[PDB]
């Protein structure tokens, strides 16, 4: 699909940096208040992924990521695994005491 | 289910469209207050230009009316005039005030916008110049780009949902649409064109539109997406069986949405 | 490499307190052996779609699994498990065929 | 066997393909609701246009029917008609009708979609103009890009499938698939195209299309991957003996896929 | 021969930057084992800079 939509990888990397921060308009006064402007901007939904913006013609179609993907939740990199009696994987937690306590 | 939103433009109606060229080269004589930009409306004069062409014609044909010919010699030379591109207008101007015509008048064929206008004062004219490209935009055009990942569903689609931002009281439902057999190569989109009635001139060419799809399709088997366990080239999904046992199985994946 | 065929973190989702990883990759098939490596798709920047294979090779190879370091010395540490005996016997007993052997 | 997936395009056919320009000079009469990007089909009117190119000649060939002119006279007049341009449909009629005629109609030659519409209302037409462009795609062209470095992925045996991201509920058949003899020097891979039924015309010009391939190498000694071991100086797998003894034996690896 | 080439110093140190590295691209399960892709990059030769 990148080179259907004629798409290079760093393209799409650097689309998703642009696309994931909230930003600050300092603030506005109204009736002698503080109104404080505030930008939205957070990748919170799938779909927000999915319109992550790569290119634009001149017509105003533009190419999501979407299109050269699908984006999906799934497992991160285990670095660690966690078995309890042998018919299970589980999450567990441990407690570390300070040194001297 | 879906619930999207097409990027949507508006354009000028293309089966309202006109290029003016003069029937024989010839000189402007002068040119109206008009420029690309203007709108203009059927009747309204492009500009005066001389034409020598049929002169020699039209002498025959006075020549022929001195001399009581034919019938028939009439008709003919009055033919071979019409055949030589004199407007039938013109030729009217001729038998009605028996004098050569030289001096004619191009006007606007509709209602439109003047898209092109190559032809100003002090000017030769000729038979491939355009003296006027003008557009009609009452019945206004939309046309939507969809992504093509789903025309297996907007082939059978009921209705959209237009609305511009330039005009929020222009919002309406589309129940008629033409889809077209091509699909946009730069971002592979489907065409999809719809006519909207623009009296007022509220819609204008180059404005932004928005076409709106909400639709369930026929009913197919569902899964939830976090269960397909899909390589590039392998997708299954792990069912759970009776005793509870693990058992991957094969599938084949329509499409997903939501 | 990192992003392709790796599974490199690009960017986190702030979601509240909490923080979850964003990646970039394409999918197993592309990157399941060598074989698939040397036909991994590469769009480059003039658009030409060439695979991997076309700007490197791809080679097996055994190395350092992991380095462990004693006061800046490389060392490897023997786990030996007795537990019949007692620690002396075994140590003495396993200084001596050390020594000789 | 070798498996492989490469990134295809849907295109016009190219051997369906009609470029429609007038046999002779004249001026546009009235053009049909048509534009670029539209469908259709053969017959379909384009425009309607006045040729004074081949009226002498025809009142020359009505005269002969007159003044009992000899079969031959009559046929060599009708053959200054034909090499003149004049279509033989329009022929037929002069001599059906016994009218000469001024005024004709330009038709689609074949089903298809318009490329090409460079004539309005108002023109004049031109030899060289094209009226209409139209390229058909009933059995409608994808052609696939491999990269040159894998040419050898592709032989005469290999078994090709094909799957538009459009039409997941379309199971398509190919028709027939070539190598192209050169490579697009712009992106460096080898072109195949494969031509496939599209009667139901669901595969639009434009389209995304993935294009797999099997390939049959020469027979060698077949095991799964994960039961060889490589350390990059040497390859094993673990072999089982008759007592079910495991002991290790020294393999060469030919190649692998899947 | 910055002129003659049409290359601009800006151009050549940002190219620099570009051509002395290494990469991984993690790791890949053969045999039950780890297979650490690693991708050279580091310049190390004076040909490698040429």
């Amino acid at each position: 699909r990148l080179a259907q939509y004629g798409i290079s990888l760093a393209e799409v990397k650097s689309a998703l940096d642009a696309s994931n921060q909230e930003a600050g308009g300092s603030s506005i006064e109204l009736a002698e208040a503080e109104y404080m402007v505030r930008a939205s901007g957070y990748l919170q939904t799938l779909d927000d992924f999915n319109h992550i913006v790569l290119k634009a013609s001149e017509n105003g179609v533009p190419v999501y990521l979407r299109d050269v993907a699908k984006v999906q939740i799934g497992p991160e990199m285990r670095r660690g695994i966690a078995e309890l009696n042998g018919e299970g994987e589980v999450a567990g937690g441990v407690v570390i005491l300070r040194s001297g306590k | 289910t879906f619930a999207q939103s097409f990027p949507a433009n508006v354009s000028y109606n293309e089966y309202q469209y006109a290029i003016v060229q003069a029937r024989a080269a010839g000189f402007i004589d002068k040119v109206y207050p008009l420029t690309v930009g203007d709108k203009v409306q059927k009747g309204t004069p492009l500009l005066d230009l001389t034409i020598p062409d049929w002169v020699e014609a039209q002498s025959e044909y006075l020549l022929l009316r001195e001399t009581g010919g034919t019938a028939t010699q009439t008709e003919g030379i009055l033919e071979r005039l019409r055949l030589a591109g004199m407007p039938e207008a013109d030729i009217r101007r001729l038998i009605a005030t028996q004098k050569i015509q030289t001096r004619f008048t191009l006007k606007a064929p509709i209602d439109g916008v003047i898209t092109a206008f190559d032809l100003r004062a002090g000017m030769n004219i000729a038979k491939d110049n355009v003296v006027a490209k003008i557009q009609g935009m009452d019945p206004v055009w939309v046309t939507a780009a969809i992504p093509e990942s789903i025309a297996w569903l907007v082939k059978d689609a009921s209705q959209f949902t237009l609305t511009v931002p330039a005009r929020p009281d222009k919002t309406l439902t589309i129940r008629k649409w033409t889809l077209l057999p091509g699909v946009d190569a730069a971002t592979r989109t489907l065409q999809l064109r719809l006519e909207v009635d623009n009296a007022d001139e509220a819609l204008k060419p180059g404005m932004n539109a928005w076409l709106q799809l909400n639709t369930a399709s026929e009913p197919m088997l569902l899964i939830p997406s976090q269960a397909l366990i899909d390589t590039g080239s392998e997708q299954r999904v792990i069912t759970v069986d009776a005793d509870g046992r693990f058992v991957p199985k094969r599938v084949a994946v329509f499409q997903a949405s939501q | 490499v990192t992003s392709a065929v790796g599974g490199a973190m690009v960017g986190e989702t702030v979601e509240g307190i909490a923080r979850y990883p964003i990646n970039l990759r394409y999918p197993q098939s592309w990157r399941d052996s060598p074989q698939a490596l040397r036909q991994l798709p590469i769009l480059t920047p003039m658009k030409q779609q060439i695979t991997l294979a076309d700007v490197a090779d791809i080679k097996v190879s055994t190395g350092p699994s992991m380095l462990k370091t004693e006061n800046a010395r490389p060392t490897s540490w023997i786990y030996i498990d007795a537990r019949d005996r007692d620690m002396v016997s075994v140590v003495h007993d396993l200084q001596k065929a050390i020594a000789e052997k």
